[PDB]
């Protein structure tokens, strides 16, 4: 896709991440964990939401009858209400199918965007103190307990306290 | 050996297809139909004043048929007609017979005028027909009077009728001309004389002479009664000079405002509200698109020829 | 010093240049047409049952002109009319032509029913013209009869022809008024007496008077012919009243189903197809857009304002 | 462009990649090395198959005629008929140059976007075994032989086996 | 400590809102308005040969009403028609009148072709009015001739007069019938004979009798002269036969090439040039989109129901 | 939004600069200054001139009247017109909006894309002389005089120069 990360470098999606569109899994001395990101999940909503409220409507417009359902017309006008009619209907069936196949593009590489730029928060707050496994995740070269794993989730993580630690580990 | 935060999205075990402008086949978590495919068996009539017509067609209304009596007159904002609705109790056509009723189903309500007709002792204004009935006996059109001369074979006398709109506002005038079966009964009911029926106004000027011609038996009559309206000018007057064959005018037709007219099989629901309707009922929709019918009236989805268009509400779907 | 690893993208030698929502010159390495700018000078007949009506014009199929003898009947999905074709060989024109020329132009084929009408014995109804030739031989509409006075001078009698529609679907009959070129024409074919022509069916009532008046010579003649048509409903009658200037039908004709009316110069091709027709041939492009004539028929491309619009099918061209 | 890379960092296309749409060049002590990548190519050749199967058509609406070639139809609706078919012609007109112009953005842009997608998996893949030149090349600071260039190229590389040889070259 | 570089982008106090399409209130730093929702109050008539009817109706042109003396003839490439201009100084009405005056307002300008008309010596062809005033005189319209009996109450002799479109391009002819307002009227003007008008060419055929009628007063006058138009073309004879009530054509009217018709309340500025015209003046936006009429004539901005539709021309608005 | 740069990482836009769209504000021990960029501020005007170009626009289609101002048309042929005009308004109406919408969220977009690309190609350039801070900013890790930093806002800032000296302030 057009920003790489969903159905890209992230091989698939969690099936069982259900309180979130996005977020993290980690592995530390003390176990593992989940846990949904919510700025970036409401972000990719509100887009969206954003969208249906644009096109699911019609117009105010007040359209009265031209063809009788119950009895004959005109012969030569018919021909060219009937041409009018098919005309219109060409256009409208055009419209919808471009407008659902432009909006689904969008709708799928916006959500895309919205991991990256997650990914890429992530990965300027971590700064020297962790490498890319090329998979979504970050090998982090220090010991990072349960509150350390939290502070990285709440974009408070702060590199300069465990860079020493982290630049030994990575050059050993 | 290193501690690991591993970044990820959502996955759903069924997920939905969409079209996107470079696939097919997209797989998403979540997608919502944008083209209507389902409609309301029933015509959602809440706050409108609704007129339903039944068995009366919105022409009946004006000449007045016998199926129309309760319709003749009256106001609405929405009026209702349906399939196989009457016009004619008597075998015949109005001329230019789609604009009459379009009109008609354009209107708000129908208010009559009397023209004040009023013919000589020569002239017996009550005739009737086994074809237009109502109280279990032989009646005619309510809003015109079939002028008959007393005496079978005398000649009905030259007479002239005039209906002088009095109003601000155009009236709408209608009358028949009699098409007799054979020779004999051209010289039955009007006489041996030469028949014509001259209506003259400032705007309108037509000539009409009974064509005797047998026609097939409908409602067990050979004959036929064809009619005719225009518009009669505020302050203008329309003449109708005859010596029989003329169904003439008892009253003018005056249509008030606006309205929308809906042609539906559908029954009426006082329940619910709607600014769609088709011949199948009521589109209550809020999807842009509808598949119902190309065939709509009021404020409606747009008809597009597809059965289903799905909007993705959700990223690629990417399962474990 | 260190070992490289480069990455990079194709270019080729000849770029082609596409508008993108910025850029009105942006080169790309590959794109292809979505607007039609060439035709095949033919029509494209395979698989259909056509009929090229050549120099035979589709009304004189009904009344039959001599260009149309061999297209009095028939049965077809498309019909091809051509530029310069020839309904009337006697002069005059039809009421409502254009009308009666896109109804036979919609149909799949005519059917042709006898009137049975007769005539009296001082009634001659084989009257030909020179305008009208067969074999070199003096002719007339093969579908309708010229009836004059069979003693010249002689007042043409008071006549009455009915025909009754005994076909489940409507039948379309025709019927011509004469026009005499001088009042010494006028009373060598019906006599001195004032003529008068009706016609009376269910669905149509009409009058007419031949009007007597020296029109420019075409094919010879200075008087004219002028038809009328209408549709007799199934189990209707529809009766002629006359007494000189009629051209009474000998047939009435039926249209069968539907089918594509082509008005085309193109010559038939029955060895290519298509679904997409205009007056200089076949449209078989795949595209989705065309520049061609914005007058086509079928299932074609949208006709644009634009003689090219191209859609990149690569990236863009960054040559070295 | 939108991702930075075709007509950006990368200076200029490849004339001489005739098998590939995106691919690498190598150099290394065995020898001069190209080769397209399959992946890469075969998403930007599939999307762009997308778009053609989606434009390239016609509707399958039967239109007749309305309008006489060889005889005058009535004059007034004759008008009508030319003010609707000129005003469809307006909207097709209109609609034909918003989507090519349209889809010849996102056409380049997705284009764009496959180069960046590839760029960025072979960065991570390296890890901190080579440093970006700018140019859209990696200098690798340490022996990468044609089969090392291969496991690049078939994202098989292990930065672990060539880690610590590439951190010594690069930090001294 | 490290040295810094940072990037950043522009900011303005003030941004503007736009739509796009998941935000309905999204900031940037600039924008400008698609819809044009202000018109010059004036017909912007620069660079066109343009002709102004002011109180002249165009159907006045053809008849040569008083109000049109210096609009009979002439070349424009643009037509403008003003609110309550004058048609008829003799009061009455155009059969088919509206198609007429769309003919007028496409064309490129009006020439006039003499009938040739002569009456014999007991015919008054000069009858004038008090309703149709020219040059402080009694007069009647220029293009046409109220034909009368010379002696008060005397036949009016049976008459034939043809028009030959000698050209090779269609003209257009317009006669008048006379509706008396009383029988002493009819009797004074045309005799007490039976009043007949035939009007025939090879396109066209008629027949009229003049009505008499009091209809209101306009003008000062209970009579009317109903007006009738038909197309010759080249080469054909068109034939009027009368005896009293024909308002006979002087001249014919030639149509020359296509023009612009506009119908505007806005006063002439010789000084702009526009492609764009409504009722309320012209329209010389740069813009795609309008919001002042659905009826608009020229080279023009498509109509929409929207007040504004801005487009961004600028990032999103971050301000400090 | 979609790049991820305005709105974004960079926390606001700089009111105070009024001679381009993109630019640089730099630290050292002379003091600050602040520098548009001439070719990201030409990119994003240059893309949105050409859509001026293309959407400020009418067809010169030359329509014709079908509806009198001051008189009566026929009622039937009315009935068609108003059904045909008010189908021709809903698509106008329609295709105006979606135009816009479309156009604006691409427009906002691109621009976000020119000021990521200006911020990647100061990243490739700085190399391994200097670490991103996540707020749009390069800590430069030797001594960067005016010259320098006007060394890397003309793309002329020489990596290998400083690189020593970097390296060693980086690792300590
Ligand atoms: C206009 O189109 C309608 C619908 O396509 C046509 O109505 C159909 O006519 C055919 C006869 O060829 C019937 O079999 C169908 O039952 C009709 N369908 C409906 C929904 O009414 C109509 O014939 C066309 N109008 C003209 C003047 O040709
Ligand atoms: C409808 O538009 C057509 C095409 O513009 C008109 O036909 C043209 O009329 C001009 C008269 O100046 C001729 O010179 C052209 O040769 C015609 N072109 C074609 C293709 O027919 C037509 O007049 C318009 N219809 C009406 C009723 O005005
Ligand atoms: C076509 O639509 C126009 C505009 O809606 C109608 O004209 C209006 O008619 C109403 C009567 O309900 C008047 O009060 C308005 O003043 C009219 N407006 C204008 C601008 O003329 C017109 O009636 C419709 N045509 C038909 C045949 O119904
Ligand atoms: C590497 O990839 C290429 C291209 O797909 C493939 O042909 C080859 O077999 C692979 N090489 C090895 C050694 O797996
Ligand atoms: C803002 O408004 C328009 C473009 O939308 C233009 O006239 C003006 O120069 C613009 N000013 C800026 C970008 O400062």
């Amino acid at each position: 896709g057009l920003f790489g990360a969903i159905a890209g470098f992230i091989e698939n999606g969690w099936e069982g991440m259900v309180d979130g569109w996005y977020g993290f899994r980690h592995q530390n001395a003390q176990g593992t964990g989940q846990a949904a990101d919510y700025k970036s999940t409401q972000a990719a909503i509100d887009q969206i939401t954003g969208k249906l409220n644009r096109i699911i409507k019609k117009t105010n417009t007040e359209f009265e009858s031209i063809e009788s359902e119950f009895s004959e017309i005109d012969h030569q006008i018919g021909n060219v209400i009937n041409w009018t009619k098919d005309s219109i209907t060409d256009i409208w069936t055009y419209q919808a199918e471009l407008l659902v196949a432009m909006e689904n593009q969008h709708t799928i590489d916006m959500a895309d965007s919205e991991m990256l730029n997650l990914y890429e928060r992530v990965r300027k707050q971590l700064r020297q103190n962790a490498e890319e496994d090329g998979k979504g995740c970050f090998e982090i070269y220090h010991a990072c307990d349960d509150s350390c794993m939290e502070s990285i989730r709440n974009n408070t993580y702060d590199h300069s306290q465990y860079r020493e630690e982290a630049l030994l580990n990575r050059l050993n | 050996d290193p501690d690991k935060i591993c970044l990820g999205h959502h996955a759903v075990a069924n997920g939905t297809i969409v079209k996107t402008l470079t696939n097919e086949q997209e797989e998403v978590t979540n997608a919502t139909e944008t083209v209507e495919s389902t409609s309301l068996n029933r015509l959602c009539m809440k706050g409108r004043n609704h007129k339903d017509l039944g068995n009366c067609h919105p022409i009946g209304m004006l000449i007045g048929t016998p199926a129309c009596d309760l319709h003749l007159t009256g106001t609405w904002d929405t009026l209702i007609e349906r399939k196989n609705a009457i016009a004619y109790c008597y075998p015949g056509a109005t001329v230019n017979e789609e604009a009459l009723r379009q009109k008609i189903m354009e209107s708000g309500g129908i208010s009559k005028i009397n023209t004040g007709f009023t013919y000589g002792s020569s002239i017996n204004s009550a005739g009737t027909t086994k074809a237009c009935m109502r109280n279990g006996g032989n009646s005619f059109y309510a809003e015109l009077k079939w002028l008959v001369s007393k005496n079978k074979g005398q000649n009905f006398p030259q007479t002239t009728n005039t209906y002088r709109n009095a109003d601000t506002a155009e009236h709408l005038i209608m009358w028949g001309i009699h098409h007799p079966s054979s020779t004999q009964e051209k010289n039955d009911l009007y006489g041996t004389q030469s028949l014509s029926i001259s209506v003259g106004s400032s705007t309108y000027k037509n000539n009409f002479v009974p064509v005797v011609g047998a026609r097939p038996q409908v409602n067990g009559l050979s004959s036929r009664i064809d009619f005719h309206w225009t518009l009669v000018q505020p302050g203008d007057k329309i003449t109708f000079s005859h010596n029989g064959g003329l169904i003439a005018p008892s009253r003018v037709s005056k249509l008030i405002g606006r309205g929308l007219g809906i042609q539906s099989e559908a029954p009426i629901d006082n329940s619910c509200e709607s600014k769609c309707f088709w011949r199948g009922g009521s589109i209550n929709t809020r999807l842009p698109f509808q598949n119902l019918s190309p065939r709509t009236v009021g404020q409606c989805p747009k008809y597009v020829n597809k059965k289903s268009l799905m909007l993705a509400t959700g990223m690629r779907n990417v399962p474990e």
